[PDB]
């Protein structure tokens, strides 16, 4: 694995010598929770959400107000 | 922002963390030159209050500076006619729980600013370490608007500076280490409204690209990649935060910065290019669309966390007068891109002892590959350069335009390193190596380096007993200022590299200078205050050379030298 044996442009990778294409299945299986690898993108929603009621009432009676309880 | 734009070329003012929109860390003041800077003193001192590493540095605009701390993130303003009075303080409630997700001590790269207009006053943005982005009135401190951009509980943090640009505020992302899918984010200045958020990894909608995206240089890779180049659903938690720097061609009304490592560090976990971490990237203002993407270290197995700033200048190419980005990677190549097309100009080693890649091929883009200081599974590697401290971190360089050099503080450090497998879990680290870090073959820690970046030729080179975390600020007055991690400020003679002045400061370095004037005379202002990656050993009391994500053997001797402070240094003749 040198770098320059391209699949297709921008897609270069190799597995080293004595290693696997694909690591599920392998010894080298990350076994990764599904829901573990979805919370972040769950929390992001979280976040935009009291974000656009923060800009909601914010256009609604031009005064900011952090807490959504509040609102 | 046009009017920041005019404000920055105001040598009153330093109204940016970069100076100015192609961050060239370079001022036209002359009172304090190569001749007289022997007679440099201390002019006067504040004490931020906190300890901790003090990164970035302070803002000065119409009159006033602006000083902000590590964690809790503590924000004032003075006026420079009363430097003794505090104007206004800003002091956020954070859950101190922020503390226990950074990596790398609860540095903060600092304020920014942009004057008042049609939004309303003039604002002062700060990013909180527990993920928040908010705006404060400039002249009084008064909080305009507070928005949730990363969040704690998922390892998400900010440590990087905001970025204003026209009508919008760019906040960053942090959390690499916990394995945190990078993503940068534009409010609006106004009302904190998100206008949009490209992020690192995933789909091709995730990342935000212009249909035109690569045109220039389709080799680099175009569409799909973002899925592709991992194996299933990896991309999810795979690194690529943005916590360094920006740049801003108002022109191309383009953005440039880098995106960060991979996660985990461990490479046998997420088999393929990993795209788009690692990658420089040309981003319409308005949309976020990427116009164009370059992978520098494609399937990173060393922790190049590819943040670095961006220098940009107008040079001769090949006899034409070319817009450029220069880019001081980790991975110890200095990058020149044409800044309208992506396409490589240059990819040099920032120090010959650069080993994990042969070359750089600049008609493919690729880093030719040494498998002899590869990364893997079942395997202790040895002797990598350089480590994953990078020979480049994140201190912002400068440009004199004049002799067409960039002066940079460089880091010589080199690393053994050994993967583990470990899981993923949401607010946990997942880091995933076993690394002992060492001075680089030349056996120093630090160089400070004068380069012309296009050919590549290295003007002067000077030995530091440390590596030179903080950056540098260069004049016209032929002088180079860095501060340094054993606390000193140092400035040299940029023709040379000739040493024409030090000052023991209280704390070690790890921020830039600044310079401005004041009611007709020049000051040099700077951060004293250890931390951040290399002073984790000292900060935290850490005895493991493997400790501190591998820094704390290789800095076991900074404690020697500076204990932990804060505090704003300010000189002048
Ligand atoms: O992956 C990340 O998101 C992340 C964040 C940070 C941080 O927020 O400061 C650093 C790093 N990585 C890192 O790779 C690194 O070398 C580093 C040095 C420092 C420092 O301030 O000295 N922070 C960070
Ligand atoms: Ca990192």
């Amino acid at each position: 694995y040198d770098g320059t044996h391209c699949k297709a442009p921008g897609n270069c990778w190799e597995p080293k010598p004595g290693y696997p294409d694909k690591v599920a299945g392998s010894k080298y299986d990350p076994k990764h929770d599904p829901n573990e690898l979805n919370k972040q993108a769950e929390s992001i929603k979280a976040m935009e959400a009291r974000n656009q009621k923060r800009v909601e009432n914010y256009a609604k009676t031009g005064k900011f107000v952090y807490k959504v309880e509040d609102i | 922002n046009s009017e920041l734009d005019r404000l920055s070329k105001d040598d009153r003012n330093w109204v940016m963390q970069t100076k100015d929109y192609s961050a060239t860390h370079f001022s036209r003041l002359t009172e304090i030159n190569s001749h007289n800077v022997k007679n440099l003193k201390v002019a006067w001192t504040l004490s931020t209050g906190t300890l901790h590493g003090h990164e970035g540095a302070p803002l000065v605009v119409d009159g006033i500076m602006y000083i902000h701390t590590p964690f809790p993130n503590n924000v004032y303003a003075v006026d420079l006619n009363d430097t003794r009075k505090m104007l206004w303080q800003y002091k956020p409630k954070q859950n101190p729980a922020a503390r226990a997700v950074a990596c790398c001590d609860v540095v903060n790269r600092g304020l920014a600013y942009v004057p008042a207009g049609e939004h309303g006053p003039a604002k002062i943005f700060l990013n909180q370490l527990d993920g928040h982005i908010v705006a404060l009135n400039a002249k009084t401190g008064e909080e305009i608007w507070k928005m949730e951009n990363s969040d704690i509980a998922m390892g998400s943090t900010l440590t990087g500076a905001p970025f204003v640009v026209k009508d919008k505020v760019l906040v960053g992302s942090a959390g690499a280490e916990l394995g945190v899918r990078g993503y940068v984010t534009a409010y609006n200045i106004k009302d904190g409204k998100q206008e949009w958020r490209a992020y690192a990894t995933g789909p091709d909608e995730d990342l935000l690209l212009d249909k035109d995206f690569n045109k220039d240089n389709p080799h680099y890779g175009q569409f799909g990649l973002g899925l592709s180049t991992w194996e299933g659903d990896a991309w999810k938690i795979g690194g690529g935060t943005n916590w360094g720097w920006y740049a801003y061609d108002p022109k191309l009304d383009m953005i440039y910065y880098g995106s960060g490592n991979p996660a985990p560090w461990n490479e046998t976990m997420r088999p393929g290019d990993n795209k788009w971490t690692m990658t420089i990237w040309g981003r319409d203002a308005d949309t976020g669309r990427a116009k164009f993407g370059y992978q520098k270290t494609p399937h990173d197995e060393w922790d190049y966390a590819g943040v670095n700033y961006m220098g940009l200048s107008e040079q001769e190419v090949d006899g034409k007068l070319t817009p450029l980005l220069t880019h001081p990677d980790r991975n110890g190549l200095v990058y020149t891109l044409n800044r309208e097309t992506g396409a490589l100009v240059n990819a040099f080693k920032i120090d010959d002892t650069v080993n994990w890649v042969k070359k750089v091929d600049l008609k493919t883009g690729l880093p030719i590959r040494d498998p002899e200081y590869s990364t893997r599974m079942d395997h202790n590697a040895k002797g990598i350069c350089p480590s994953a401290m990078g020979y480049h971190n994140q201190g912002i360089e400068s440009y004199d335009p004049d002799k067409k050099l960039f002066f940079m503080g460089v880091n010589h450090i080199c690393m053994d390193w050994e993967p583990f497998m470990l899981p993923y879990r949401a607010g946990q680290f997942f880091v995933g190596a076993t690394l002992n870090m060492y001075p680089g073959p030349k056996g120093m820690l630090g160089q400070v380096k004068a380069m012309n970046a296009v050919t590549g030729k290295m003007e002067w080179e000077v030995p530091e007993k440390f590596a030179v975390w903080g950056g540098t600020l260069a004049t016209a007055g032929d002088l180079v200022f860095y501060g340094t991690l054993d606390g000193f400020i140092k400035a040299r003679d940029t023709r040379t590299g000739e040493l024409k002045w030090q000052f023991q400061l209280p704390s070690g370095v790890i921020g830039h200078p600044i310079t401005y004037q004041h009611n007709g005379k020049q000051y040099i202002a700077i951060y004293s205050g250890v931390g951040g990656w290399p002073g984790v050993g000292l900060v935290f009391d850490l005895k493991d050379p493997t400790a501190g994500l591998g820094a704390v053997g290789a800095f076991r001797e900074l404690a020697h030298y500076t204990q932990m402070g804060g505090s704003v240094f300010v000189f002048s003749l």
